[PDB]
């Protein structure tokens, strides 16, 4: 049952991202329960992302060493148990919650690094590429379902701990289903990796694309982590009041926008490829630039009303998510086949480091600084969060400029790569 | 969705220069790797030369090395093969092949099966 | 037991005259019926002309009728095909075929399988 | 059992020619028993040949109409019974013997015209061609065995009637064997035949070849019919005396010379073909010319000794028999495929008419005239027969000239035949 195995793999990825973004779903409840400032709220996700980073390459090496299904199932059980424990951590201990988030990040990195290898080992053809496609679409759906499930459970059970209690049961069930259905598939060096690295740094377009993907990761992390709270605070400032509904709407829009952005990016790059060779990078920049504008407008709109803010969320999320499908093509065309795996690993590390790893904590720090320098009130909390988020569109514009430079150097660096391959 | 048209192939005396031009208008020429393959009237087609989609790398078979030069103008969507020091063994129908861009060594791509596009060959006879 | 050698084939301008000569020395040519069959680069060999062992009867295919003339001299053990008003469709490799004398109509013997002897052939081109 | 059927067909042909030449074997005994002159002795064979003539085309038509095996077996039985009756004809009635010879000729013509059609209908391969070749080789062996068997039986039983009594039993046995083993095989017009004839007469080489084959038939008939009597008479003239042994030796030499002449003619024409296209007719002439000389020398030698005469028989028979295998090739190359059957039939008719039909009776008439004009004695009988036989080599030379003319016109009438085929 290889098809059923890949179906359960996709479900497990959906649940992985669900668990990842559940905390973002119940951000406000956690902050109010622990009495922690915005800095700790961002630190949760920052630690999660850092653990994901430091775990991904090690877990890839482990998968290369030992079997993949065993590691993946062990990971599912591990982070399921960690989240279940997180739902019982005492209120007085917040460092325990941070550590549990880090362990969950380790486990989810194990899954994200092992699942595609299993999918490739099972079929290893066009059918396997199709299995990888739906597996990836599980990502935006996973995040949207995480925000929706967290908000819904927190509101229904009257306790945010239940939002974290629900997921581990599904995690254990999915781990058992994975372990049963997935069939076992079978399919110095440091110096060689250093040579490959040096070659990559010699490339201009690859470095520019890595920096731009880092900017994209920064924006995605900061927004996805702080926007539900921003919407709740905007609703608080306005006379109208419901902040669970705002998170639910944000999750639904996030899922739909992920799907729409992927499809529209694919279509637009397909069309633009017929005009110029350097169309693949260019498109990205364009999109992000638009997104950047919208990613800023929302904030102003967030002070006027929430519906305009949600329309802005829709458009900006679509434009920003259009970039992921094209970044992989840029990397594939820029780097030679021999150095493609090392290039992918280094790009992932750099994108998580320069961006996502330090974005949430930075947003929290800026918001806390603005709050401290000024009078304390819910409106000033909203304004501080708004400024901290407004920091992001500048980074998005910088990433757009990086994609523009990648476009400039794409054709010349595609030439160097092909010349190297021929020789 | 690319059509390949060969032109400029004609008779030339032994040791005389000639140029074979391959044009493609169905799609942009910078998206496909190109090649020239020679077919004898009573023998299967053989590899003459190949060039990448960008034109930085060029490959020639051992027999033709040093006498033929392959150069592609992506802006004009054309590929010109300049043949010099022609010999009777060169007498054949030269067909132009185009293939999807893939990072596969041209020297490895001499099976005349990886190229998914072809054009009516322009014969070149030298005596 | 006969060897066929084809000569006189080369590049000629459109509308020019060209003579293709098939010589045989293995056995007296008067004992064999002869023919010229042209093979295109991408097509199988087709019937061009045929002459009896004595040279009294000659047969030409419809496409070539009125332009090529086949005449054999048994004294030189040779067969000459004179071609006039050459057209681009005439471009091909002309091979000489010889067959054991049999009283079978030449028009019926256009399957290019009854001729048990063959030669390397001489290539011809038009404009 | 098609192969066995063809084997019995070859045996039946051997027996057919055996019965044909048995009379020539016991020529002297018949002449002495009936007290008939040389004219009647030649008339026997003349009537036989005329009946063979008038029967061959009619039997071919009958075979085209009805089944072949039935007609052939009926013929075997018919001529077997006729020969058996011939062995009992009263001495006072010689016309009865002549009529029986005519009927035997009819039956043997039926066989000679039907057997090749059966062989062709059975198979159509190299094995069938080999069967046709073995049937063809039965002819010289048949004649030699006829002369040997007739002489041996006449000498052993002390009566020439036994020479004729022996054959019919074998004829009946072979007829039964044919009827059982041979499987039945299945495989206006006068105006069309007249058109074909007119076309043939328009041809020069065909007419010349027909005349030359007629000369060959004349020589063969006259010699094969009168040479054993000539050898006996030569022995009588000489002091040395044994005329059965002479006929036995003549039959053996005839068989061996038929085989040798066929093979050597085939080889010589094969060689000469490479030199010139007119080789096939030319060869014939050459051979006959040589034969003619020898065919004359024998007679002179026959007056000196019998051993030199037998050497002359050997050489002349070889040279004369070399012509048969090449006459068919000449006819095939001269005539077009459509008119080949009519050409073969007309050539056979002409060769039997202008030659074999009237040769034996003519030799007998000349010998009787020379005897009557001169004093009667065994020596003068020998001299008369010698002169009558000496008439033949002149006809052989004339046939050689006819073959020379055929050689001259072969290329032009071959060119005319191929042009007609193309048009
Ligand atoms: C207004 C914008 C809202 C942003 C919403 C954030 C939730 C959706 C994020 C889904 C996850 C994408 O997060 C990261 O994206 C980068 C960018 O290519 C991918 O690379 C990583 O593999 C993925 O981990
Ligand atoms: C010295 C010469 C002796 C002659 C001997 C005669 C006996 C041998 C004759 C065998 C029969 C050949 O007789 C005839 O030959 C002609 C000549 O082609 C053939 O035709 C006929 O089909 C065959 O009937």
């Amino acid at each position: 049952g290889r098809g059923a195995a890949a179906a359960i793999l996709s479900l497990g990825n959906v649940l992985n991202y669900l668990d990842r973004y559940t905390v973002a779903g119940v951000l406000l409840d956690i902050q109010q329960h622990f009495g922690v400032k915005d800095r700790g709220a961002g630190l949760l996700q920052s630690v999660f992302i850092c653990s994901f980073m430091v775990a991904a390459p090690i877990f890839g090496y482990l998968g290369d060493r030992f079997n993949r299904k065993v590691i993946l199932s062990c990971g599912i059980f591990f982070w399921s148990a960690v989240t279940f424990s997180s739902s019982f951590i005492p209120q007085q201990y917040f460092w325990l919650l941070v550590l549990s988030r880090g362990l969950v990040g380790i486990g989810e990195a194990s899954y994200s690094t092992i699942a595609p290898t299993i999918i490739g080992d099972l079929f290893t053809k066009n059918t396997r590429t199709l299995m990888l496609s739906v597996f990836y679409f599980a990502i935006p759906l996973g995040s949207g379902l995480g925000y929706i499930t967290g908000s819904s459970v927190k509101q229904a059970a009257g306790d945010w701990h239940w939002a974290l209690r629900v997921s581990p049961v599904l995690g254990m069930i999915t781990g058992t289903l994975i372990l049963i259905l997935v069939p076992a598939t079978k399919r110095k060096a440091r110096t060689s990796w250093l040579r490959d690295m040096k070659a990559l740094i010699r490339n201009r377009s690859y470095v520019f694309s890595s920096l731009a993907t880092s900017a994209v990761s920064f924006a995605t992390g900061a927004l996805g982590m702080w926007i539900p709270l921003y919407l709740h605070r905007a609703q608080v400032v306005q006379k109208t009041a419901e902040g669970a509904k705002d998170s639910l709407i944000f999750g639904a829009i996030t899922c739909f926008t992920g799907f729409l952005g992927v499809v529209t990016g694919a279509g637009a790059t397909r069309w633009c490829r017929l005009k110029t060779q350097r169309a693949d990078p260019l498109v990205c920049a364009v999109g992000m630039l638009g997104s950047a504008i919208f990613i800023c407008l929302i904030f102003v709109a967030a002070k006027s009303s929430i519906v305009g803010a949600y329309i802005c969320i829709f458009v900006g999320e679509t434009l920003l998510f259009s970039n992921w499908a094209i970044t992989a093509d840029i990397l594939m065309y820029v780097v030679i086949p021999t150095r493609r795996a090392t290039a992918v690993a280094l790009q992932s590390f750099t994108s998580h480091l320069l961006g996502d790893a330090g974005s949430p904590y930075l947003i929290g720090f800026i918001s806390d600084l603005i709050r401290q320098s000024t009078k304390d009130s819910p409106l000033w909390e909203f304004l501080s969060l708004g400024y901290a988020l407004m920091l992001c569109p500048f980074v998005v514009v910088l990433g757009g400029m990086f994609f523009l430079a990648t476009a400039l150097f794409f054709v010349s660096d595609r030439a160097r790569a092909e010349q190297q391959v021929n020789q | 969705q690319v059509q390949l048209v060969e032109n400029g192939g004609g008779c030339v005396k032994a040791g005389g220069s000639l140029r074979l031009s391959c044009a493609a208008s169905g799609r942009l020429l910078s998206w496909y790797d190109m090649a020239w393959f020679r077919q004898a009237p009573g023998k299967e087609r053989e590899f003459v030369a190949a060039v990448t989609s960008t034109g930085a790398g060029t490959h020639y078979v051992d027999s033709v090395k040093g006498r033929f030069t392959i150069s592609r103008v992506n802006a004009e969507n054309t590929m010109y093969l300049q043949m010099n020091s022609l010999k009777p063994e060169d007498t054949a129908v030269y067909y132009c092949a185009a293939a999807n861009t893939r990072l596969t060594a041209l020297s490895l791509r001499t099976t005349t099966g990886s190229w998914a596009y072809w054009g009516k060959g322009t014969q070149v006879m030298v005596s």
